[PDB]
């Protein structure tokens, strides 16, 4: 069951669609974030995204209805279609491995400024084989 | 892509813990 910190990271989480902090997600603010992770949504697809977790129908997406939806996948540890999609978003180029470049990406987003040391350390801990990217299988392992 | 971002803070974590 959810924690104390559990829904912390949650709220973190909904806060970085929040932009304007209103308490609801819009397909705008999706949008926003979601060109800002390497994707390029048409309404159609951000507004079937939305109504996804928008449980009351009322064509946002508030905080209990985010901690919902975030606090079942998170059940959901046998579930690998998570980890695609995080592998995606980091995968920008689709060729199948994270490069250092597509990691800082998706930490810059994050809002987290990291050093090139910093960036090669995050790899460095995944990249089991050692050829300066996250493939699929390292990228896997290291989230499980 | 909500958990996708939630997992992509959770690889950050986990690099700044040990
Ligand atoms: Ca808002
Ligand atoms: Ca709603
Ligand atoms: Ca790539
Ligand atoms: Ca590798």
């Amino acid at each position: 069951q959810l924690t104390e910190e559990q829904i912390a990271e949650f709220k973190e989480a909904f806060s970085l669609f929040d932009k304007d902090g209103d308490g609801t997600i819009t397909t705008k603010e999706l949008g926003t974030v979601m060109r800002s992770l390497g994707q390029n949504p048409t309404e159609a697809e951000l507004q079937d995204m939305i109504n996804e977790v928008d449980a009351d129908g009322n064509g946002t997406i508030d905080f209990p209805e985010f901690l919902t939806m975030m606090a079942r996948k998170m059940k959901d540890t046998d579930s690998e279609e998570e980890i695609r999609e995080a592998f995606r978003v980091f995968d920008k180029d689709g060729n199948g491995y994270i490069s250092a470049a597509e990691l800082r990406h998706v930490m810059t987003n994050l809002g987290e400024k990291l050093t090139d040391e910093e960036v090669d350390e995050m790899i460095r801990e995944a990249d089991i084989d050692g050829d300066g990217q996250v493939n699929y299988e390292e990228f896997v392992q290291m989230m499980t | 892509k909500f958990y996708a971002t939630f997992l992509a803070a959770e690889y950050f974590r986990k690099f700044k813990k040990r």
